[PDB]
RNA sequence: AAAGCGAAUGAUUAGGGACUCGGGGGCGUUUAGCCUUCAUCCAUUCUCAAACUUUAAAUAUGUAAGAAGCCCUUGUUAC
RNA sequence: AGGUGUCCUAAGGGGGGCUCAUGGAGAACAGAAAUCUCCAGUAGAACAAAAGGGUAAAAGUCCCCUUGAUUUUGAUUUUCA
RNA sequence: ACAUACGACCAUACCUAGUGGAAAACUCGGGAUCCCGUCCGCUCUCCCAUAGAUAAGCCACUAAGGGCGGGGUUAGUACUCAGGUCGGUGACGACUGGGGAAUCCCCCGUGUUGUAUGU
């Protein structure tokens, strides 16, 4: 048995069905900058600058710029500790991340929502809460009656 | 125990056999108590009870 | 005699014994593997960045 | 010969067909499917009765054929060369190996023995298709040759028409209909989707 | 009414496959040349050819095509050897059509026993004004299904142009 | 017979080419590498001067790359040099220098850098580029500009070369080197520059023009009627671009009204709007497949 | 995992529709004469794959959920 | 189920023009297969060598020019302590 | 709204067949001195914008079109996580607490949009 760079990589690392061939540019024409947090998917066409297979649907943060190419710090678990690792990635194996879209619209909402509030004089809830037990509330049948369901008995389809 | 009703337990205080706790009802304690229902009896505390 | 060739059984307790340790992170991370021509550049910025703090202090008043 | 077939009833491993990987196996004991009058009409033959599994396990090419023998044999015997049609519908696709006894366990991996059809809960091991006259015969047929098989199976008489994969009464209400043309012992059906033109040459009937 | 699918002779290409390199594939690229008034391009063999043993890059034919007056004046010599006489296999699904002539001094050229004898192979391709819309380099793009070329069309121009016969 | 290739299964497993490249328009593989920038540059813009040919004009822009979709910073057009005195062979390598000429100098207007960066002002068949300029806050680089040459081959003495180098001398930076203009000996590896002055200043027309005249009248007649008609003659076409030069650098914003009929936005709009056929909807396709069935039925 | 093969690759059971011939063999010979037996093609059909796949779960997995953040203004540099 | 201890001044580097396997029609010798022409042709070809990825105005093919198969020392990735 | 140039998504855009196309544009087009390149001005390159034509390209519409895309149905099915001193000789199955597909089949649709200059 082998061990090789790419062992393990038929699937992971090829192109989808009908998604060969010519490269879209606007991954070229995307811009990072140091601290983004990236999403690493590996494209099968541009065999410079791939990163090897583990890191291939990890998230990681941008520390260093170049010409082509960012350098990631991504954290990989091996045997009791966590050992950080900077991988030199082509930027048509990066895409930007909305792993924190989410956390990067909710500060200004708050921030509106903040200021609204102290405009208004009643505050509110920045915080998110659980989806918490529905109330009462009453069903009319009027129109809708109930319809009653009884088990079948067996038979045979085929 | 698996690790993870392990886990569970222990966050929801019920390290011994026999403890009770009292819980409110959200998502995320709901799925929590339903990884952990194998080891644990609940439901819901009248004014009696509590 | 024939043995054991390998095994993960017990890897992932002994691991969790002491828990994962994951580094914590720094303010100011290193600038190794930082472009070196950035490097060069960042050093001077820096230089002239103190350099204008301190006479902001001793006078200039930006 | 060949080891029991005891020795191989249960699906304990990955499927091994016959491949580029896998040369060298025997061909399978069993070559011929369709038996009876194969080139009669749908209509010719509205009555289907399936011998159908009730385990998982593999059923060996051998035991495929010896049971086709038997049903064939009674069918003609009984119901005529020319009233019925017999398709076989489990193939022995799985190849079966054996260690033959360096010596003892070392290099354990196995030359091909035989093949194998491997089966399901609920799968139709053979169909009878044949006039609504002959139930009794084809039940019969089908209950003599499952002797010629390890585990339980079942005869069940289908609520389709032969073949098709309609029932009786929605068969009968599309053939009238005229959405129904006949093929080479099989039948085609209007889909509505195609060329206007072709399809109303293909199928006359349906449009007037 | 035919405003512009008039039939025009695209090309002319002609060749001879001599079979085997060396002198005489020399002479059949000089006749050819004396002939055309351009000098031509040898072919090399793809595969092995045990019919003359050949096996791969040996040049065992001579072909030049021609466009314009030259090229029809060139294919009505030939038609004049032929006799305006050719049958209905000899023309393609496509519009295009040929012909053989098994010695070339039946033309208007005279008789050299130092350059020998050649017979050789005549094919006009047809075509319709606008075919550069699927040959430039730039928005290349297929021509409209009703602008293409019909063999019973391309008959129908031999006959009114050449007053041939087609059988 | 014949295994039918182009089946079912050959079209749903048919992978389409991007939209441009089915249309023969954009080289993809010359687009990366024309547009793609350093990424340490972050969000400088590279400047295309992407140059054009139909088979009666002259397209010339300035294009910046974004995300999703080119910018045009300026067009320069072989339509508006009627605006400054040509009106005949607006497609040949004097009009493609002049549009060049033009669009440097609306650039520059545009972007502010035309006081300073006047390139050559009297054109002549020296190979220069535009060097930094010096002025009050010390030494300053000129704007730059990469060509475009889209599908059009890159020969020795192409019109494409000669918008660049008439943007080169209205004062952009093009890096370019000599071996591709007209009078470029490739065989000496030297540039004639008075065949490169002919050719900016259109003279090839010229002696083209001559030498018909000289030896076939009818045919010189029938190519250059519209220049008989306007009497411009051979000798008065190198005043004729020298003093459209002029005109371009002194007024690169010189508005040209076409012969064309004019309506306003809204006009065209429900002209355009008049002419449209609408789509079938469910039911009336629905109807027509009916009444299609009854014909055919009652033909048999 | 499942699913699929009237979807690619590969394996595989059966008949139909025609082709004009595509191979062979004939009947009343350059007669596109009239037949036949296969082959090809076509729209259908039974059954499959650890080293097949258009699809495609469950479990499990990377990242994030602020003060080292956010907003405004303008200082340094040799990039 | 297989592969490796090699092989390449190009089969390395850059640029450009072209589009392959195959099929259907056609053209003297010429036919099942030699060359020529057109039309289809998602790669079913080719890319030194196993297999798997990848590639169509190319990564294939032909042509032109070359030696980035160069100098200096670091950083990083996989196997991994 | 239409056209062109440069694009973005990369078939709702592809493929086949038929019909129509104001204005301008685009196109086919004409010539081969010069620059340039071919066996051949076929392609490429240059020159003309006069003439001819929308025949083709291009655009639009059509087709119970192939394909593609979206939805439904398949189906709470197949499958799967956790559970029992559950059933069954077994193969395997049912149930409890959860998650939950894919064909065939049916229905609908056949591009959206940015910058700039124009009609
Ligand atoms: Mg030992
Ligand atoms: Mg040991
Ligand atoms: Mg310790
Ligand atoms: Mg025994
Ligand atoms: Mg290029
Ligand atoms: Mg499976
Ligand atoms: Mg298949
Ligand atoms: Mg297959
Ligand atoms: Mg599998
Ligand atoms: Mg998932
Ligand atoms: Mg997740
Ligand atoms: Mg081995
Ligand atoms: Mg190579
Ligand atoms: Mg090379
Ligand atoms: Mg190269
Ligand atoms: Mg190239
Ligand atoms: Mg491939
Ligand atoms: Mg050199």
């Amino acid at each position: 048995h082998a061990a090789g760079l790419r062992s393990g990589t038929r699937y992971a690392f090829s192109r989808g069905f009908r998604k060969h061939g010519q490269i879209p540019l606007s991954t070229y024409l995307r811009t990072y900058r140091v601290g983004d947090i990236v999403d690493i998917k590996v494209n099968g066409a541009v065999q410079k600058g791939m990163p090897h297979k583990f890191y291939h649907g990890k998230t990681g943060v941008v520390y260093n710029v170049t010409k082509s190419a960012v350098g990631v710090i991504v954290y990989k678990r091996v045997k009791h500790r966590y050992i950080e690792k900077r991988i030199n990635v082509r930027i048509e194996h990066v895409k930007p991340s909305r792993s924190r879209e989410d956390f990067l619209r909710r500060v200004k909402e708050n921030a509106e929502l903040k200021k609204k509030a102290k405009a208004e004089g009643v505050p509110v809830q920045l915080k998110r809460q659980p989806a918490m037990p529905r109330e009462a509330h009453t069903v009319s049948i009027a129109d809708n009656k109930p319809v009653t369901l009884a088990p079948v008995a067996y038979e045979t389809t085929i | 125990i698996p690790p993870k009703p392990r886990k569970i337990l222990q966050l929801l205080r019920l390290r011994q056999i026999n403890n009770g706790v009292f819980v409110k009802v959200t998502k995320a304690t709901a799925e929590m108590i339903k990884i952990v229902e194998p080891w644990v009896a609940y439901g819901y505390p009248n004014l009696k009870s509590v | 005699a024939k043995s054991k060739n390998s095994s993960q059984h017990n890897q992932s307790r002994k691991a969790h014994r002491n828990g994962i340790k994951k580094p914590k992170t720094q303010r100011y991370p290193s600038l190794k593997g930082t472009d070196p021509k950035f490097r060069r550049n960042h050093r001077h910025a820096l230089h002239g960045t103190a350099k204008a703090l301190k006479e902001f202090k001793e006078g200039k008043r930006e | 010969a060949r080891r029991p077939a005891r020795c191989y009833r249960y699906c304990k491993n990955k499927p091994y067909p016959k491949s580029r990987f896998n040369r060298g196996v025997p061909d399978p004991k069993i070559k011929i499917y369709d038996l009876g009058r194969k080139r009669a009409t749908v209509d010719d033959f509205p009555l289907c009765v399936h011998l159908v599994s009730n385990e998982y396990e593999q059923l060996s090419s051998e035991a495929l054929e010896a049971a086709r023998i038997c049903a064939n044999k009674y069918l003609v015997k009984y119901a005529g060369k020319e009233g019925f049609h017999l398709r076989v519908r489990a193939h022995p696709y799985h190849v079966i190996r054996i260690n033959k006894m360096q010596t003892g366990m070392r290099g354990a991996f196995g030359k091909p023995q035989g093949t194998v059809a491997r089966v399901d809960i609920g799968q139709i091991l053979i169909s009878v298709r044949t006039r609504d006259s002959n139930r009794a015969i084809a039940l019969e047929a089908l209950r003599r040759c499952q002797y010629k098989f390890p585990g339980r199976q079942k005869i069940i008489v289908s609520k389709n028409w032969g073949f098709t994969p309609l029932r009786r009464e929605e068969y009968l209400e599309k053939k009238a209909a005229g959405r129904v043309r006949v093929d080479g012992a099989y039948v085609q059906f209007l889909t509505n989707h195609g060329n206007l033109e072709e399809n109303m040459r293909r199928f006359p009937d349906a449009f007037k | 009414q035919n405003p512009m699918r008039e039939l025009r002779i695209q090309k002319l290409v002609l060749n001879i496959s001599v079979g085997e390199s060396g002198d005489r594939l020399t002479r059949a690229a000089k006749v050819l040349e004396q002939l055309s008034g351009q000098t031509p391009v040898y072919s090399k063999a793809r595969y092995t050819v045990r019919q003359f043993g050949i096996r791969r890059n040996e040049k065992i034919a001579v072909h030049v095509t021609v466009r314009g007056p030259k090229a029809e004046e060139i294919l009505e010599r030939g038609l004049k050897v032929k006799e305006y006489e050719l049958r209905r296999r000899n023309f393609s699904e496509t519009g295009n059509f040929g012909f053989g002539i098994s010695e070339h001094i039946d033309l208007g050229i005279k008789y050299d026993p130092s350059i020998g004898i050649y017979g050789m192979d005549f094919y006009c391709c047809m075509t319709r004004p606008g075919e550069r819309v699927a040959k430039r380099r730039r928005c290349k793009s297929r021509i409209g299904a009703s602008h293409r070329i019909t063999r019973e069309e391309t008959i129908r121009w031999f006959k009114q142009r050449f007053d041939g016969i087609v059988r | 017979f014949h295994k039918l290739v182009k089946n079912s299964a050959y079209y749903s497993r048919f992978q389409t080419k991007f939209k441009r490249r089915r249309q023969g328009k954009t080289d993809y593989y010359a687009r990366k590498r024309l547009i793609t920038q350093a990424k340490n540059k972050y969000n400088a813009p590279k400047y295309r001067l992407v140059v054009r040919f139909t088979n009666r004009d002259i397209i010339t822009q300035m294009v910046t790359s974004e995300i999703n979709g080119d910018k045009i910073f300026a067009a320069a057009y072989s339509h508006e040099l009627r605006a400054y005195g040509i009106n005949h062979g607006l497609t040949n390598w004097a009009a493609a220098y002049a549009t060049g000429l033009l669009l440097a100098r609306r650039v520059l207007a545009k972007l502010g850098l035309d006081k300073t960066f006047t390139g050559v002002e009297e054109p002549n068949g020296e190979y220069t580029l535009t060097e930094a300029a010096e002025t009050e806050d010390g030494e300053r680089r000129p704007f730059k500009a990469i060509l475009d040459v889209g599908l059009a081959r890159t020969s020795t003495g192409a019109r494409v070369f000669g918008v660049m180098k008439g943007a080169s001398d209205g004062g952009i930076f093009i890096p370019h080197s000599e071996n591709r203009f007209p009078g470029y000996d490739i065989e000496t590896e030297e540039l004639d520059t008075e065949v490169l002055k002919k050719y900016i200043y259109g003279g090839h027309v010229a002696e083209y023009m001559e030498t018909l005249a000289d030896d076939d009248e009818e045919r010189y007649k029938s190519q250059f009627v519209k220049y008989i008609e306007d009497d411009v003659e051979a000798d008065s076409l190198e005043e004729l671009y020298a003093e459209a030069h002029k005109q371009i650098r002194a007024d690169p914003f010189r508005k040209y009204v076409s012969d064309a009929p004019k309506k306003s936005k809204e006009e065209w709009k429900a002209e355009s709007l008049k002419y449209k056929k609408a789509k079938l909807s469910r039911e009336e396709r629905k109807a027509r497949v009916e009444a299609k069935i009854k014909q055919l039925l009652a033909e048999q």
